[PDB]
DNA sequence: TTTTTTTTTT
């Protein structure tokens, strides 16, 4: 697993790493006084931003790879009760629900769960997993 | 001569013949493949063979491009080609050269660096480990 | 150890 944050405003996606980090192929890096070796790409890939990326190819390679989700509620003091979408937020989820190692524990059994219902399922095969909400906004 | 898993082998002459005996050639570096004489009759040969015909379409271009990645299996001097293949995505590519690299092992194959033909050479005299990886691999 | 690499510069 992996995952990248921290986007600046309008930045552009670099479609050739894009190629490379999501692959089930090998890929060829350099550690620091190290000789060059290759080893198999095998990380599930998560992005996070405020803007969209700015995609500059329109290649069947490159957007059969890419999925796209909207983000609908918000977490803020006093939510809007005329707002569905907005709601009140409890600051221990991240400075507390996030270092209890019984949570942790939790969602790793829930993890478990899910690996286990997408093996029995689907064939462990995520592309048929049925969600016009993806594939729409996508 | 051709390091194998199952000894070594030799194509001076052909058909090619597996050493599986006591021999004084000084060799070091091998794949872990097996190897075994051809057969249309194996499964997996009929498979590997129905793939390849999915794959490229019209005779003469399947039979040239199979020509020239058997050359593969020769370590010394070859004819000066290389070759271009473009596909819009989800089209094989991949699998197949990659086939090729796994079957060869890493002693003898390996994955390039993208830059390593499409940058600029370094300034003078720096190391360079991804040129490195070319020697010794067919 | 000790150096080269890396770092730094292009
Ligand atoms: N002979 C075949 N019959 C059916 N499916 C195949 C065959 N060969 C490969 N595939 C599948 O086709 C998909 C594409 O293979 P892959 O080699 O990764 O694509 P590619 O042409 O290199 N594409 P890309 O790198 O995305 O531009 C994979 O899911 C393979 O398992």
């Amino acid at each position: 697993y992996g995952y990248f944050e921290e986007t600046n405003k309008s930045e552009i996606l670099n479609t050739s790493r894009l190629k490379e980090m999501v692959n089930p192929g090998d890929v060829t890096a350099r550690e620091l006084n190290q000789k060059q070796e290759s080893f198999q790409m095998t990380a599930t890939m998560v992005a996070a931003s405020n803007y969209n990326f700015i995609i500059d190819t329109t290649d069947h390679g490159t957007w059969r790879r890419l999925r796209h989700y909207r983000s609908k509620v918000k977490f803020c003091h006093n939510p809007d009760p005329n707002n569905s979408y907005e709601k009140k937020e409890d600051p221990r989820f991240i400075h507390e629900y996030i270092m209890d190692p019984n949570c942790q524990n939790a969602f790793f059994s829930i993890l478990v769960y899910f690996w286990e219902k997408l093996q029995k399922e689907y064939n462990g095969q995520i592309k048929k997993v049925f969600c016009p909400t993806i594939e729409s906004e996508t | 001569l051709l390091g194998v898993g199952n000894g070594v082998l030799s194509i001076e002459t052909i058909p090619a013949k597996l050493i599986n005996h006591f021999h004084e050639h000084p060799i070091h570096q091998y794949t872990h493949i097996c190897y075994e004489p051809f057969n249309p009759e194996n499964p997996w040969t009929k498979l590997l063979l129905n793939a390849l015909q999915d794959i490229i379409p019209e005779l003469d271009a399947r039979l040239w491009i199979m020509f020239y990645l058997s050359t593969a299996i020769f370590r010394g001097l070859k004819e000066a080609l290389m070759l271009l293949w473009l596909g819009g995505g989800c089209n094989g590519k991949t699998f197949l050269m990659r086939l090729v690299a796994m079957v060869l092992g890493d002693h003898y194959a390996s994955k390039l660096n993208i830059s390593l033909l499409t940058s600029y050479r370094e300034t003078a005299e720096k190391p360079n480990s991804a040129f490195m990886r070319l020697k010794g691999r067919g």
